[PDB]
């Protein structure tokens, strides 16, 4: 378990290198939205943990299993372990403008 | 510790490397993903994936194979496709705009700025390999791209590594059933620069084996998916005693010293039996004696050719499952003894044998049956100058009007480049007829 | 992405490319606002061929709209579909052409071209591997035959190797709206030869025949006739935007349709076409696709194909098919009618293959051919020409404003001289 | 509609029933969509270009209509379509000895 | 810390410097009452350099406000951001100047800009290290063009090494407010050219000009001018205020662009200018941002930048974009432009980055460009004046206070000076 001011430092990381890797005229929630239906197969609209992962490992970000689970809890907030990377797409879009 | 490189640049080339590439990852029992499933593999085939993976240090297995294209289409969706995380991501060359069925483009023009990444790629996969055998082309010859660009490597190739054997499995357009209009004059003009720079040429052409299809899996919606798999089962029974146990082993170097006589003359033709779907498979013998009987039907070839018209120099077998060798001498003495099958007289023997035991593999959701027994037969015949004469037949009569020549020769081509490629196939097709004689 | 640019002139031309805009937002799923709402990933994989992105994730089309009067264009913003265009891609004059061409392209068109140049290379910058342009007017009128074809010598003389389409609605005897057109419609011509690498001919007889007798509606109107041209049109271009088994661009076609510089006149179709009453009772096979396609009253043009003999063919099938039937019908239909087609080309037929079909169909079909039955299309309006220059009717306009009748001689003479080059091809034997 | 309102055996009297509404036809009194308002940009000759209501859209469709066919795949994307290896692999010799459920 | 302190002189400057402190008040986030409600502490950090400290955390400018007609601070004073002022800072005239360059310089001028000087003084001497000066006026006007030159002279003579800043609007022939503008006009030009460092030169006409065409509004007023010039004016010194990836102040603007101590008049240009129905049809990117940059129609001044050759420019962008992407963007533009530069002075251009982009917007660019082409607007002014000096026309009015003809003689022949130098540097070869 780590939980402290930390979250909020990965998540920065995590927006430079999307607006590092995002294509010339386009947003940061389209390039990350391209990831993740990238990887997903069910075409639902939900992963898992294992996913999402590797969603931040293809951008470069490397990290343990523990804080893998913070993100995404931070983010699964119905605690059902599914996320909708719609509302994270929107989110990071948000946080990018 | 024996590997080939392949390479498939075009739109034919690449479309035809889906299906054996997934072949090859099937056969070795190899996920999509690249990771081995392991289910106690405990090296069941331990070291026999090195002639077409590579380990990665832990875990997946990275092909030996470069992709080369000038239009993204079709580079673009094999990275979307099911085989995604496969490939290397840098060996999936794309280009920028493509030939537009033009041969002056691919290799005048727009093919040079593609060759030297190309190049490269291949340096590097040659350093990593230590035993390597040879290459392997496919490219389609009636297109801008295949011929362009693929003439162009074959002659940088050629210069650079210089004595390693290359083997080109080439589709031509079949005598009516062809795309394109202005294909023979880009077949014309490959041809002139494959003559002297490979040393084995298959034929591939379509019209031949929409037949196969027609008359034996007895499919008459058939599309380039159901093609694609019969040249792939083509491709690894030809390479499967490179890799598996055998009785009679043979390498590709055992099939220059075996089935060319002339330097000039290295141009042959391809069957494949048997050919049976799942219903009619399990009511036939399916005998030794029946397999290599088929294989020298002529509406059987995988080329729209008639042995019939033509003698015979040398031919290869390849067996795969279950055959005893006692067998096979048997079933060839008879092919030998009819009068309608005849050689030519300066080759008393003209029969290079090959077992294996692994049995073919099959695909799921192909239409082929699994099946105990197959060969593979490559003929070198004299019979081939008779689609060189076609091909001659159709490029004479729409030059007499300069048609679509401009073309070609605002690209960079010189006007003269034209003569040139009649003349060296007008010498190409009186070479057959003159070898084909009796002492 | 090998993108394209889009340039329409005068009423027809942004009529014309207004439908086609509806036609494209519509298959690529994008809302009369901009915003995306499709339904497979496949509609935006190669969005930008047609489309540019701005901030707010909408998509802007890559047009210009261009005409002397504010008429049409006020039009085109109040209808549907109009909120797409950049209203910086909107250039006019106050005056007017008046169905003269002089007007268009020596004393109003040339005052004015040069902001609508301006806007043509920023687009045309702005893309990173441009392809093409395409063009959408009509020649029997004054702004857009004079206009278009002098901002077409411009940015063909900029650009040299990139491929052009034009797409004009040239003017037939049966139905007349002007009692000049042979002048400009001859001038057009002659300007057109020397630097349009791919002509498409329409009529609007054709589609007003098309709409009677293979719809069976009784009162069509110009949205209709619009419609069927932007069908055609989108149709074209298939392949550059979706997968398939043979991809084929612009370029493609020009290599596999033109054996000579000066024979690029070309004539369209398109298939299946049915009517309401009767749409539930025909299969959708590869053979009833050709059939339609082969059809001598198919076509755009009033010509008739089977007066001539084609030199070169081209078809596009969309949707899932199997190959084997596509070479088999084409070499069928190739055998039956050696008649019209040139014997001293072999396989005059070229066939390519898309994935995805127009929405809400399984299998469509575009043809473009290249016959010698366009001649009559140039035959009766240089007859006309010549009757109505004897007596030198309503010339004073033209030679009042920097213009003398040497030109029109020079007009006259190279349709004369392309009729005939393109028509011996028929008499010619190996 | 041969010289009449339709309800009669005319000449092309049975397609005509079909048509959809076209509400162009019977209501030209509203003219309206004005929708443009003076934008100011999209144009200036500075003067604003003049605006004129115009009618209404007259429906289209001319080319044939839906006929319930989604569409929207690849020849490549189905010809392959990982679910045969799934098929090929974990499965097997499932012959129902006993009874037991299954996926 | 290197903070800068603010003259401005006549009714032209008073206008200008009310709406500049306004943005500067909006971008640093402080009230109309001098009371901080900002959100992040980089718009404190540095406050230093404009706003000085008072009574309750409160914050006032250390601008000097100076007229000799009480009405321009009357309204100033009502005017919005108005309470920001000290009111010991308005140093005022009792009788007025009346667009007589000799009244506002020797007889009025002189007897009233004591007080201003010593409050200056007070001003300057109170930071602990200056950093320079900026000057807002008009060199059309009376007042201004007269007192606010002398008290250039002044602090020159009295500061030395610090440098000068002058955000000048000179008049032009087409809108043309005053009779005797040219006389004066030329005479502050003489005297500028004497003690200012940098001179920034501004017109009507050029901001009138982008009014009507890029902002496309139908009725502008000196509002928007005020408003764009003060945009400007806080572009060009923000990263002395803020943070960014490679700093750069204004000693180090004058190192890089002042090739030789003559040659200080540049003209300056902003970016991007979008209407209100052009906003969501348009991406805001580094390509476009540098293509509107250069645009000839895009700067604030007459003078076309496309009839000479640039000596140097400089670019400040604000916000965050990667370095690569405006290096190569800058090399392209130098590129693809070469007969535009002079060809002795390689990598004559000059880029620095910010990353605190202006409210409303995310990225934004300031230009700052000297060039050779400036030459016209002297050549057309002394044109002007030499066409009504011949005739001695209004001259009572200049030789009524003790100044002669000498003074006028050596004013032209110094500008003509001034033009042949611009000349014989842009003509020059190696
Ligand atoms: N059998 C078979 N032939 C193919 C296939 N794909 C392409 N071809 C052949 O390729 C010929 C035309 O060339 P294309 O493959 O379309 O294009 P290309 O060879 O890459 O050359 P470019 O047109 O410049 O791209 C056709 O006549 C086909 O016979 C395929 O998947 N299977
Ligand atoms: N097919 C079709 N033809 C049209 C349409 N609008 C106008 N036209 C044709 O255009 C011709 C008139 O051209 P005109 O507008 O005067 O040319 P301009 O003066 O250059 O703009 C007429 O003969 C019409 O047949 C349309 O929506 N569809
Ligand atoms: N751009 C701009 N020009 C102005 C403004 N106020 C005045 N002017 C110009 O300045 C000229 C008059 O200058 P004036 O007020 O007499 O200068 P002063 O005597 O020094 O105060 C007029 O021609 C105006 O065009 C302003 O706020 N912005
Ligand atoms: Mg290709």
């Amino acid at each position: 378990y780590v939980s402290p001011e930390r979250l909020n430092d990965l998540e920065l990381i995590l927006y430079e290198k999307i607006r590092q890797k995002t294509l010339p005229g386009e947003d940061e929630g389209r390039t990350v939205y391209r990831a993740f239906k990238y990887f997903d197969i069910a075409e639902k609209g939900v992963i898992d943990i294992s996913q999402f992962k590797a969603a931040l490992e293809k951008f470069g970000c490397v990290f343990d299993d523990k804080e893998i689970h913070a993100l995404f809890s931070k983010f699964d907030v119905n605690r059902s372990g599914k996320i909708c990377y719609d509302e994270f797409c929107g989110n990071f879009a948000r946080l990018g403008s | 510790m024996r590997e080939v490189i392949s390479i498939h640049v075009g739109q034919g080339g690449i479309q035809v490397g889906n299906a054996c590439w997934e072949l090859f990852c099937l056969e070795h029992g190899i996920q999509p993903d690249g990771q081995m499933p392991s289910d106690r593999t405990i090296g069941g085939g331990d070291d026999a994936f090195n002639t077409f993976f590579s380990e990665t240090g832990a875990g997946k297995h990275v092909p030996r194979a470069v992709f080369l294209d000038l239009e993204p289409t079709v580079i673009d969706e094999v990275r979307t496709g099911t085989y995604r995380q496969l490939f290397h991501p840098e060996q999936l060359i794309s280009g920028k705009e493509d030939a537009a069925n033009n041969f002056a483009r691919g290799h005048y023009t727009i093919g040079k700025e593609i060759v030297d990444l190309c190049l490269d790629r291949i340096r590097k996969l040659a350093d990593n390999c230590t035993g390597l055998q040879g290459f392997l082309v496919f490219n389609s010859v009636g297109g801008g791209t295949g011929s362009g660009l693929g003439s162009l490597l074959l002659e940088r190739l050629s210069v650079d590594y210089g004595k390693k054997s290359k083997l080109g499995f080439t589709i031509y357009p079949s005598p009516q059933v062809s795309t394109a209009v202005v294909e023979p004059y880009n077949s014309i003009l490959s041809t002139h620069s494959l003559l002297e720079h490979t040393d084995v040429a298959v034929m591939l052409d379509n019209e031949a084996i929409y037949d196969i299809c027609r008359r034996n899996l007895d499919i008459e919606r058939p599309t380039y998916t159901n093609l694609n798999r019969l040249i792939a089962q083509v491709i690894s029974s030809l390479t499967a005693s490179l890799r598996f146990d055998g009785a009679l082993n043979v390498d590709i170097t055992e099939f220059q010293t075996n089935l060319v006589p002339y330097p000039r003359i290295h141009f042959m033709l391809s069957s494949y039996a048997p050919i049976i779907s799942a219903e009619k498979a399990y009511h036939e013998q399916l005998s030794v004696a029946e397999i290599t009987n088929s294989a020298f039907e002529p509406a059987n070839m995988m080329a729209k050719c008639d042995p019939r018209h033509g003698k015979y120099m040398a031919c290869s077998m390849m067996y795969r499952g279950d055959v005893v060798p006692k067998d096979v001498n048997a079933s060839i003495a008879t092919i030998k003894t009819k009068r309608t099958i005849q050689f030519v007289d300066w080759c008393p023997t003209g029969f290079k044998v090959g077992i294996n035991y692994q049995p073919p593999t099959v695909v799921p959701g192909g239409d082929l049956a699994k099946v105990m027994r197959a060969v593979c037969m490559i003929s070198n015949s004299t019979a081939i100058a008779e689609v060189f004469s076609r091909l001659d037949h159709k490029f004479d009569l729409m030059y007499a009007k300069r048609a679509f020549v401009h073309w070609y020769v605002g690209e960079g081509m010189e006007e003269g480049e034209f003569s040139e490629a009649r003349e060296d196939l007008a010498a190409l097709e009186k070479d057959y007829e003159e070898v084909g004689i009796e002492t | 992405m090998r993108e394209i640019v889009h340039i329409q002139g005068g009423q027809c031309g942004n009529q014309i490319g207004a439908k086609f805009w509806e036609v494209i937002s519509d298959e690529h799923g994008i809302d009369p606002t901009g915003t995306y709402h499709g339904d497979s990933d496949l509609q935006l994989e190669r969005i930008n061929v047609y489309y540019n992105e701005a901030t707010g994730g909408r998509y802007v089309p890559r047009a210009i709209l261009m005409d002397l009067e504010p008429g049409t264009m006020d039009s085109v913003r109040a209808g549907p579909f109009g909120q797409l265009f950049r209203p910086d891609n909107f250039v006019f004059g106050q005056t007017g052409a008046g169905n003269n061409w002089a007007k268009g392209h020596y004393t109003e068109g040339a005052e004015l071209i040069d902001s609508v140049l301006d806007v043509v290379r920023k687009e045309a910058e702005g893309c990173d591997c441009l392809q093409g342009f395409q063009i959408t007017h009509s020649l029997g009128g004054g702004t857009g035959s004079g206009m278009g074809t002098l901002l077409i010598s411009k940015v063909r003389e900029e650009y040299p190797d990139r491929i052009m389409e034009t797409f004009s609605v040239v003017p037939s005897p049966k139905v007349s709206d002007t009692v000049v057109e042979p002048y400009n419609a001859t001038l057009s011509v002659h300007q057109l030869v020397e630097n349009a690498d791919e002509c498409m001919v329409i009529d609007n007889e054709a589609l007003y025949d098309i709409c009677f007798r293979t719809l069976k509606l009784t009162t069509p109107t110009y949205g209709d006739l619009n419609h069927l041209v932007s069908a055609a049109m989108s149709g074209v271009t298939c392949c550059l935007r979706f997968p398939g088994q043979l991809n084929s661009d612009l370029r493609k076609l020009a290599v596999n349709l033109i054996p000579f510089p000066r024979l690029h006149f070309f004539m369209i179709g398109f298939a299946p076409l049915t009517s309401r009453g009767s749409q539930q009772y025909r299969a959708l096979t590869v053979p009833e696709l050709t059939q339609q396609m082969f059809d001598a009253k198919n076509m755009m043009c009033a010509a008739d194909p089977r007066h001539g003999r084609y030199l070169t063919a081209s078809a596009l099938f969309r949707g899932r098919m199997s190959t084997k039937e596509v070479d088999e019908q084409m070499l069928n239909v190739q055998n039956k009618n050696s008649s019209y087609f040139v014997e001293w080309i072999p396989n005059n037929i070229k066939s390519s293959i898309c994935d995805i079909p127009p929405k809400g169909l399984k299998m469509a079909v575009t043809f473009v051919g290249n016959s010698t039955a366009i001649q009559e299309m140039f035959k009766r309006v240089a007859e006309q020409f010549t009757a109505m220059f004897r007596r030198k009717a309503f010339l004073h306009w033209y030679t009042g404003e920097g213009m003398d009748e040497m030109e029109f001689t020079e007009a006259e003479s190279n349709m004369n001289d392309l009729v005939s080059e393109y028509q011996q091809y028929q008499d010619a034997t190996a | 509609c041969d010289k009449y309102t339709s309800t009669a055996l005319m000449g092309n009297w049975y397609e005509e029933r079909l048509a959809p509404n076209q509400p162009f036809r019977e209501n030209l009194q509203t003219k309206t969509v004005r929708e443009e308002e003076a934008a100011i940009s999209f144009a200036s000759d500075l003067i604003p270009l003049s605006r004129v209501n115009r009618n209404l859209p007259w429906d289209t469709k001319g080319v044939i209509a839906d006929d319930g066919f989604k569409e929207f795949r690849s020849v490549n994307r189905t010809s392959y379509d990982p679910i045969n290896l799934n098929n090929y692999y974990n499965l097997g010799d499932c012959r129902q000895l006993y009874k037991h459920y299954t996926a």
